[PDB]
RNA sequence: GGCUCCUU
């Protein structure tokens, strides 16, 4: 359901405020509902549940990442790139994403957007293994 | 009082989103209120970035004064 | 709704 892309960008903008802030995701999630005036039930819930699920298992999803950075710290890692993931995974691992193509095409479509193609193919990369890896062991 | 709105660019986004997070810590530890950051879409390789810093204190504009951002990054602001 | 663009 197309409504979800336009969430992820909600969500993707408060994680990132959140690591570059650390303020309250509460209040963070509210400044960009009313910068981009969403108004509709669908995207304003979606959003508000992928950031719960994010915030909620922080560190495990954190975790999850960094066993496939290859001995980097997740530190290392673009704001950009690292809230990008961090919301993939919530999403195709906690919230057990029924359609994981059209999460992959929009976490890589926010990656190119406000960073560039270098780094949505690193993403991309990394995500996938993560997602094979949970695939496997489910 | 009144806002201060920066805009930063840059051709390396890391050293962007770095240089972000360095002026709103500063802010921050001064007792100063950040809005933002807004990130806007990459345009022809140039990152950009906008930051509102909606409550300041003089020691927020001494502090502010006394970092350095890396080479590359371009600062731009208005009222 | 174009159901992964594949480790900077």
């Amino acid at each position: 359901m197309r409504y979800r892309k336009g969430a992820r960008d909600t969500a993707f903008l408060v994680l990132y405020r959140w690591d570059l802030r650390g303020e309250n995701p509460g209040e963070l999630f509210k400044e960009v509902v009313e910068e981009k005036n969403i108004k509709n039930k669908d995207a304003y819930e979606y959003a508000k549940k992928l950031v719960d699920t994010a915030v909620r298992h922080i560190e495990e999803i954190d975790s999850i990442i960094e066993k496939h950075l290859k001995g980097w710290s997740i530190d290392r890692l673009g704001y950009v790139e690292r809230n990008a993931l961090r919301l993939g995974v919530a999403e195709l691992i906690f919230l057990k994403s029924k359609e994981p193509g059209r999460v992959f095409i929009d976490i890589v479509d926010l990656v190119k957007k406000y960073a560039d193609e270098k780094a949505g193919k690193f993403v991309n990369g990394v995500l996938s293994a993560i997602y094979k890896a949970y695939i496997t062991s489910s | 009082q009144e806002k201060i709105r920066i805009k930063l660019r840059a051709y390396d986004h890391r050293l962007l989103d770095q240089s972000v997070k360095q002026i709103i810590e500063t802010v921050k530890r001064t007792g100063g209120v950040v809005k933002g950051p807004i990130p806007l879409p990459t345009r022809k390789s140039e990152f950009s970035r906008i930051l509102d810093i909606i409550r300041f204190t003089p020691q927020t504009i001494e502090a502010l004064m006394e970092i350095s951002l890396p080479a590359g990054v371009d600062v731009e602001v208005k009222m």
